């Protein structure tokens, strides 16, 4: 499968398995220490999960301004929101450093609890806290945990449905990651937002190749 | 030892196919590429191997020496002349040929003295390379070792083979780079760094197609 | 037959002279012309066989593709550049690659994209040739057969041998014609059709040796 031939290191059993691994990083000779059988798929799916939100939010302000139901002051380019202050800045109620510290502290809490659960499955299920041990139950594998609050919808009744959903998720993650890489390339070449690039190929199909500059 | 084994990556990649009968490995940089069929004779094979390694070392030195002065001049170093194919004219300049533009260094003014010294010294060293001299005796034509490996980086035969592969690969890359340097210097007329800077901005028309019309008859 | 038996045409005719031992019969249209002994080694000789076959096929195709456009231009259909060595400006003209003068056909505008397209395609094609592929598995590099002889016109060994001999001789004719084309382009600077038209009118006046006066150095 997967264009170039496989080497049986993976048989397709893993969720979202395709076999397009020409180098084979999980080769046991080339695998060790940091490389862990559990860790690589987990890292891939997390980079993809955050790529979901990144790809969505790199266009959500611009498309919302286009349709006409968001304030026009939120039509700022995605790189001008404060991610790279040298390029530009966007208005806020507090300094970017303050919101940065807030978000780093909160992500520190969340990531720390998640990493403890990954390292020790009993984290936030038998630890000490104000009654959240019974509300953060560790179920199944760490990468696909679920829980009393995570399974509020209750979707995913059958294992065939689970594998279908998960292969869809990994495919969507791969396409989102390629989309986001294209986002940086367009930002560094044309200096504009990707939504404007859509406006251009829609307006001028033969507008430009690469940058011609 | 993937390279030396009977299964090696070859020059087509995974999809190689036919491999020459004699090319069973046992040599650095063996990619099974003998489409011309020139090294069928064993002694001819040894001679071609010697030519390859000597050319590779000379071309690595040449690429380094053709890039370094140009990079220094671009970076801000003062030179009498920095273009690799123009550096020979400094011996005919009034200011003379000074190393790093410093009149206190070399300060050579005559081409005949340089030519005579080069002929004598290179004749001596090539005679040593062919028959052995002050720095040792001939044991292997290409890999003498001893005084030319004073630090002993190739004592372990496995590491020796790995270093052979590394050296031959870097050398072949440098040879290809030197051929590129020659053709680009004769086509464009500017140094390799100028060509790279041209390709940096607007790569669409900064290529060979821009000059593809300079050699049309008429 | 005549080609394969001792009674061969040879390359000199009456002067058979000394003939190389390995180049005496049992080969496709051999004439005993090895005056420099390149292919003494059997491997080397085989490799020369495939090299000659491939150069011959490409020479045939190139000669046909150079002959057809100027003949069609003289026929009457509009051609921006029917000259074989002037086809480069087709992509350098604003109109583009108008196949048979039609902007509604092909009508390319860039060179990088098409060049990369072919580099990928022909790399895959040649790779399939050397190492087999989904199309078929090659039984001999020189003359695979099968898909490339779908009608099986050369099923009979005698007609196969005769057609192979004709292919080799026509490939050598294509060799010589392409060499003539190249020399005409470099020296005269015009297409072959203009050359033949000029040779028709006053053949003694229109001669190759009128262009030999300007090759003096200085
Ligand atoms: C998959 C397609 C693939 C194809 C079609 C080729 C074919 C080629 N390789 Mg290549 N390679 C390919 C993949 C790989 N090569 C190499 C390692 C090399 C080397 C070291 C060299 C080539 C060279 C070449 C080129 C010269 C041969 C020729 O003229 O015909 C040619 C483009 C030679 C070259 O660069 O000549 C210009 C050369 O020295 N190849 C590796 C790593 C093992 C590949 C991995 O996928
Ligand atoms: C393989 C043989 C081959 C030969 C003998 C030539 C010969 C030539 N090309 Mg060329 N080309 C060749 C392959 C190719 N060319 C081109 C694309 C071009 C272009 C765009 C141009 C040439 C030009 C030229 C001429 C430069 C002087 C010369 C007659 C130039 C020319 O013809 O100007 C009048 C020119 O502009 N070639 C491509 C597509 C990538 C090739 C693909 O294999
Ligand atoms: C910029 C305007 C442009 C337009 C309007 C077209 C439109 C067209 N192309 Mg073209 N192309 C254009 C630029 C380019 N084309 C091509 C590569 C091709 C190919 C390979 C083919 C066409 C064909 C066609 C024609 C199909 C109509 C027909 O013959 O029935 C049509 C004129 C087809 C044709 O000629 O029939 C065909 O096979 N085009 C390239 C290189 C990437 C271009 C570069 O800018
Ligand atoms: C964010 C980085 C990232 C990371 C860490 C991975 C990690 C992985 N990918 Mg992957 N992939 C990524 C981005 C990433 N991918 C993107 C952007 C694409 C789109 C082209 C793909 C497309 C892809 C395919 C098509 C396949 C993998 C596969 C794999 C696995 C085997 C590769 C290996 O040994 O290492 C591994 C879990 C292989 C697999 O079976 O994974 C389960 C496989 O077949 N990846
Ligand atoms: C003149 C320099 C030179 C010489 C003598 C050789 C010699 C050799 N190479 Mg080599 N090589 C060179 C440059 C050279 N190489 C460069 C620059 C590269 C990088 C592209 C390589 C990449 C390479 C690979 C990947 C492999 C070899 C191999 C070989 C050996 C068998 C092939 C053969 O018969 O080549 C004889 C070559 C010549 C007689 C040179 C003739 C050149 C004429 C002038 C035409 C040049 C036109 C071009 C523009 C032989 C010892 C194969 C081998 O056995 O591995 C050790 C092998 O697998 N070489
Ligand atoms: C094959 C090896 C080789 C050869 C033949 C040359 C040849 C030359 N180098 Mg050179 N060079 C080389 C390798 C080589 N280089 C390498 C590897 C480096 C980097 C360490 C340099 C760094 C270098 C500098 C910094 C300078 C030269 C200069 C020169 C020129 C004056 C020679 C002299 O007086 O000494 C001459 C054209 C001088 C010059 O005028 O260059 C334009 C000069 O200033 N070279
Ligand atoms: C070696 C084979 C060969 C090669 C490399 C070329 C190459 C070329 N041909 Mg060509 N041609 C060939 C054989 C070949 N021809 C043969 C055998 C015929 C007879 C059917 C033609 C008939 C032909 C015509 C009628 C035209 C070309 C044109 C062209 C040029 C445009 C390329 C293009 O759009 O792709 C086309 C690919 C298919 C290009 C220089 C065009 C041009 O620029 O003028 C054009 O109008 N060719
Ligand atoms: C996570 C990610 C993107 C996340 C983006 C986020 C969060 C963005 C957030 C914001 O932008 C918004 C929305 C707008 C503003 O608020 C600003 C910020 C705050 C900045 C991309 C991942 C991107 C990930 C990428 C590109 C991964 C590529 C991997 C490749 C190509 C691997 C290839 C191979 O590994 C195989 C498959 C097999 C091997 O055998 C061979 C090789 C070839 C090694
Ligand atoms: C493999 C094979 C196989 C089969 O057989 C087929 C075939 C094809 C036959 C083959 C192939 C081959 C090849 C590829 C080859 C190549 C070569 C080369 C490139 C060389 C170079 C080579 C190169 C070289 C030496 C170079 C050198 C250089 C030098 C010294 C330089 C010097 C200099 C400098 C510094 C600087 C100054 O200012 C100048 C000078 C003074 C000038
Ligand atoms: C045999 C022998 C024997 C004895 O011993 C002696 C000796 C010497 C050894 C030997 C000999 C040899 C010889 C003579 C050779 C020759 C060759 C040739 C001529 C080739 C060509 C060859 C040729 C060829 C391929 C060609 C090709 C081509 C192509 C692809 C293409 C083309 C084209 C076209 C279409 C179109 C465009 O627009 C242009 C062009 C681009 C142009
Ligand atoms: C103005 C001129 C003053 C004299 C300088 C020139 C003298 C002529 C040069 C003679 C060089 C002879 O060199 C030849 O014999 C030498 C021994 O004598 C060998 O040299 C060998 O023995 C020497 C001493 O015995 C050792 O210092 C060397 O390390 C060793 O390699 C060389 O391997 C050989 O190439």
């Amino acid at each position: 499968f997967a264009s170039k031939q496989s080497l049986s290191y993976l048989d397709g059993t893993l969720p979202g398995d395709y076999g397009f691994d020409p180098l084979g990083l999980m080769d046991p000779e080339g695998a060790g220490g940091f490389i862990d059988p559990q860790w690589l798929p987990y890292a891939e799916i997390i980079n993809g999960r955050f790529a979901m939100l990144g790809a969505a939010g790199a266009i959500a302000p611009e498309v919302l301004g286009r349709i006409g139901l968001i304030p026009q002051e939120t039509a700022i380019p995605w790189f001008q929101s404060g991610v790279i202050p040298p390029v530009g800045n966007y208005s806020y109620w507090a300094d970017p450093y303050t919101l940065f510290v807030l978000e780093m502290a909160l992500m520190g809490f969340a990531e720390h609890r998640r990493a403890q659960d990954y390292y020790k499955p009993g984290s936030m299920g038998k630890q000490y806290f104000l009654g959240l041990e019974k509300f953060l139950g560790g179920s199944g594998n760490p990468a696909y945990p679920g829980g009393p609050i995570f399974n509020f919808l209750g979707f995913g009744k059958n294992e065939k449905e689970l594998q279908e959903l998960k292969v869809k998720e990994v495919k969507n993650g791969r396409l989102a990651m390629m989309a986001v890489l294209g986002y940086f390339t367009q930002a560094i070449f044309t200096g504009v937002g990707p939504f404007q690039n859509l406006l251009d190929h829609l307006a001028d199909p033969v507008h430009n190749n690469v940058l011609t500059n | 030892s993937i390279w030396y084994g009977a299964d090696r990556p070859k020059y087509l990649g995974p999809f190689s196919g036919e491999t020459p009968s004699y090319l069973t490995g046992e040599f650095a940089g063996d990619y099974g590429w003998d489409t011309a069929g020139l090294s069928s004779d064993p002694e001819t094979f040894a001679r071609n191997r010697e030519l390859e390694v000597i050319h590779a070392r000379w071309a690595m030195l040449g690429a380094l020496g053709c890039l370094t002065p140009e990079l220094l001049a671009k970076s801000g170093v003062k030179f009498g002349e920095a273009v690799w194919f123009k550096a020979g004219a400094q011996i005919f300049s009034e200011g003379g040929l000074d190393y790093l533009g410093n009149p206190s260094l070399v300060h050579a003014q005559s081409i005949l003295a340089i030519w005579a010294s080069q002929v004598v010294l290179m004749g001596a060293v090539e005679g040593y390379r062919v028959a052995g001299g002050p720095l040792g005796e001939i044991t292997d034509p290409i890999y003498p070792g001893g005084s030319f490996d004073p630090l002993g980086l190739a004592d372990d035969p496995d590491t020796f083979a790995e270093l052979k592969v590394k050296e031959i690969k870097n050398g072949r890359l440098a040879m290809f780079s030197m051929f590129g340097f020659f053709v680009q210097a004769i086509v464009t007329g500017k140094g390799p760094l100028e060509n790279l800077n041209d390709h940096l901005a607007d790569p669409v028309a900064n290529n060979a197609w821009a000059y593809a019309t300079n050699f049309v008859p008429g």
